[PDB]
């Protein structure tokens, strides 16, 4: 669970 | 219109209920966690969705969209259902069906 | 979310949309395995309402998004309706999601983790950008 | 509304429901005249989104309603984004509402006129019905 | 889902601002009015509608669905744009447009 | 203005 494929781009 | 159409996103901190309290007073209950009042707000229609950090690695459901500000505030705290507080019924429901 | 940011298309994959029967999008909630969806109590779903996975713009029409039905609805019984305490739901699908790169579930915590205050989350969804 | 109950179809003629660009309904508002809606300046209206007129039930496909295009958006400038006072924003149709027994407008009070407290008035909408 | 279908009306008495100022303090402005806190309240999707009172035999426009409760309670006033306070604001835009 | 064709019942 939890680890998305497609990484999210967060800017914080 | 102020849909947006694409989903959003947005980082914010989690609270202290103690803290969270001296906004919303007696209506934080212990099976609620607050985050925000930091330059971002949920709104309507995120009810519902997720609250999550990261831990080890991966993401995990800490809160659920519950209630906040009349006006979407970003200087007033969000307030989430508390899953830590709501998971034990979750692990039996999912059990159990 | 107002001062929030787009997410990357499919970048929250175990984020859905609840569509009522008109079709209208009224709340989120987060896939938990390919047969259970997390939501708010208040959100007062039913099964004439329908799971919307693998979505992202809200305009698009696309095979490639799962409109999953609702077989069974699991409000918490201790749900308070005045004081909005214990706000959860659970929902059964009628038949599961098929889970992908866009399509997928997120952690649960236990009982007794600990996210203290100061630490830096991230809540997403399509709410108002501006009240 | 919460606590209220099914209106008379028909009966708030000057009731309209605005909705986005994708069909979504996002807000209501009132007609004042053939050419002109008032609603909220938090609604954040534009030219994209679209007036209905003459509806009573939202999942009726039998009902005689109209769909105007909006020409221009005069928001009251004196919005305050931070208190929300001053919430008031004037649509401009492209093409005149058809006034009808379902479809028809609103008085306006001049800026004299005195609502007492306790005086009972009435709200209408397709809002939810239960937090 | 909480969303009907079919328009909703509800009956709900005017405060005056003083006395809706008990329940939002120094959040009530000038070109706001707030009815309600009597057991029906405006909820999301109400906003930019209607609030009609019946002033010789017609209905006049004295609010607009502004604001209100966090979770649409019915024991808090909901607020609306007084209209009487930008209605020399909507005459002019009519009378030069 | 005002006054609906179809009266409300309230």
């Amino acid at each position: 669970c939890g680890v998305p494929a497609i990484q999210p781009v967060l800017s914080g | 219109a102020n849909t947006p159409d694409r989903l959003q996103q947005a980082s914010l901190p989690l609270l202290s209920n103690t803290n969270c309290k001296k906004y919303w007073g007696t209506k934080i209950k212990d099976a609620m966690i607050c985050a925000g009042a930091s330059g971002v707000s949920s709104c309507m229609g995120d009810s519902g969705g997720p609250l999550v950090c990261k831990k080890n690695g991966a993401w995990t459901l800490v809160g659920i969209v519950s209630w906040g500000s009349s006006t979407c505030s970003t200087s007033t705290p969000g307030v989430y259902a508390r899953v830590t507080a709501l998971v034990n019924w979750v692990q039996q429901t999912l059990a159990a069906n | 979310i107002v001062n929030g940011e787009e997410a990357v298309p499919g970048s929250w994959p175990w984020q859905v949309s609840l569509q009522d029967k008109t079709g209208f999008h009224f709340c989120g909630g987060s896939l938990i395995n390919e047969n259970w969806v997390v939501t708010a109590a208040h959100c007062g779903v039913t099964t004439s309402d329908v799971v919307v996975a693998g979505e992202f713009d809200q305009g698009s029409s696309s095979e490639k998004i799962q409109k999953l039905k609702i077989a069974k609805v699991f409000k918490n019984s201790k749900y308070n309706s005045l004081t909005i305490n214990n706000d959860i739901t659970l929902l059964k699908l009628s038949t599961a999601a098929s889970f992908s790169q866009t399509v997928s579930a997120v952690c649960l915590p236990s009982a007794s983790d600990d996210f203290a205050a100061g630490t830096t989350c991230v809540t997403t969804g399509w709410g108002l950008t501006r009240y």
